[PDB]
């Protein structure tokens, strides 16, 4: 996995983060996000999977647009009127779709 | 929904949750854990509460059904997945 | 090999639609296994049927089906109207490494995602 | 419908394998559409078809196919050895509604990453 996005950026405005993918085929399995501050632990699973573009997070569904692609396995995402104290370290994962018994594969960020 | 959880012989964290996240046949307990260290991005824990994390060593186990798990690492972050998977530290 | 429950997550046109499974034995005349949904009359069974083959060549078929219903007037269970039939069938020789049958496997699952086949099949409209 | 250069990326066992594929015309004998690679020689063509019928019902087929070669000793140009076919088949009825078809599309769609499958494929060890 990659990871490069600009940081220290002035209030009040977007923010966009890119990842690719050099591992698994982008198509059958999910990206995840999760923040980091030191303030809480570490925070929602608002997330898409398969293709088929789905849910965010209860709270904040008054911000954060997401895209996904498969020209080559772009999953950059944005944020509009970024707020003062949202000081944290965003944080990519990877997920199956893939329930087998209980051995499933799961997190390798 | 959330819940709230906390040199040798081990200790273990317990949990307390609401809902006893059930939803499947028995492949059901999607209760995680986590620890990480400072420079680094958090390692995967057992997955499924008691199945034993890809590359984790085996001193690392986890048991107890829904709204009750434990911990056990006598040789030496925690978060559910019902729908948004919202969770606490610890 | 040792077949367990397979539950696929969120599929279908959008979101929220799970689908769990089980095993339905082994049948010993062709060696087909069987998985299927736990439903409620057993007349109403998504089912999706793996096989292999032995010699020639191989023939690793799949065949999966999903009949649908209505509670016609006139029966007291509901009946099947219309069928889904959908079966893919791979040819191997003995000769092939392991390099060509897992490009062939991924091509295909991430082929069927493309948006050819999403107008394809969901509008039927050809190129 | 209106089909273009359909490239899949990282597909095939691991990691860093692209595949690219132009439109190779449309074959008006049965109205079957090809998409091909751009090989060196065009005896060696990872191609794949598609392919859509009129009624009875409906049959949605597509074959995808993708030979290998070996510069064997005795020939000029490399030669074919063995092949690789792939195929599969839809069909459905008058009545089916969309939500049927794209349930069994993305269905397959995401039970050719089971586990159970890239056993049954990349060893063949059945159930």
């Amino acid at each position: 996995l990659k990871q490069s996005g600009p940081g220290l950026v002035q209030p009040s405005q977007s923010l966009s983060i890119t990842c690719t993918v050099s591992g698994f085929s982008l198509t059958s399995y999910g990206v995840h996000w999760v923040r980091q501050s030191p303030g809480k632990g570490l925070e929602w699973l608002g997330v898409i999977w398969s293709g088929g573009n789905t849910d965010y997070d209860a709270a904040f569904i008054s911000r954060l647009s997401i895209r996904k692609d498969n020209s080559k396995n772009q999953v950059f995402f944005k944020m509009n009127s970024l707020q003062a104290d949202d000081t944290a370290i965003y944080y990519c994962a990877r997920e199956s779709q893939n329930y087998y018994g209980n051995t499933w594969n799961y997190f390798d960020y | 929904h959330s819940d709230i959880v906390l040199v040798s012989l081990g200790q273990r964290a317990t949990i307390s949750c609401r809902a006893s996240e059930s939803v499947d046949n028995y492949g059901i307990s999607f209760m995680n854990w986590f620890q990480q260290k400072p420079g680094q991005p958090p390692k995967l824990l057992i997955y499924a509460a008691s199945n034993q994390g890809s590359g984790v060593p085996a001193r690392f186990s986890g048991s107890g059904s829904g709204t009750d798990f434990s911990l056990n690492i006598h040789p030496v972050c925690q978060q559910s997945k019902e729908v948004p998977y919202t969770f606490g530290g610890g | 090999a040792k077949l367990e429950t397979v539950t696929l997550g969120n599929i279908g046109k959008d979101g929220k639609q799970t689908l769990v499974l089980n095993p339905r034995g082994v049948n010993p005349t062709n060696g087909v296994a069987s998985l299927s949904q736990a439903g409620a009359v057993p007349a109403l069974e998504k089912r999706v049927t793996v096989s292999v083959s032995q010699p020639k060549n191989y023939k690793v078929q799949v065949k999966i089906q999903n009949p649908t219903a209505c509670t016609a007037n006139g029966s007291c269970d509901p009946s099947v109207t219309r069928q889904a039939y959908a079966d893919v069938t791979f040819s191997f020789t003995q000769y092939s490494t392991d390099e060509e049958r897992a490009f062939v496997r991924t091509e295909l699952a991430a082929l069927l995602a493309s948006p050819l086949l999403i107008d394809a099949i969901d509008q039927l409209n050809p190129a």
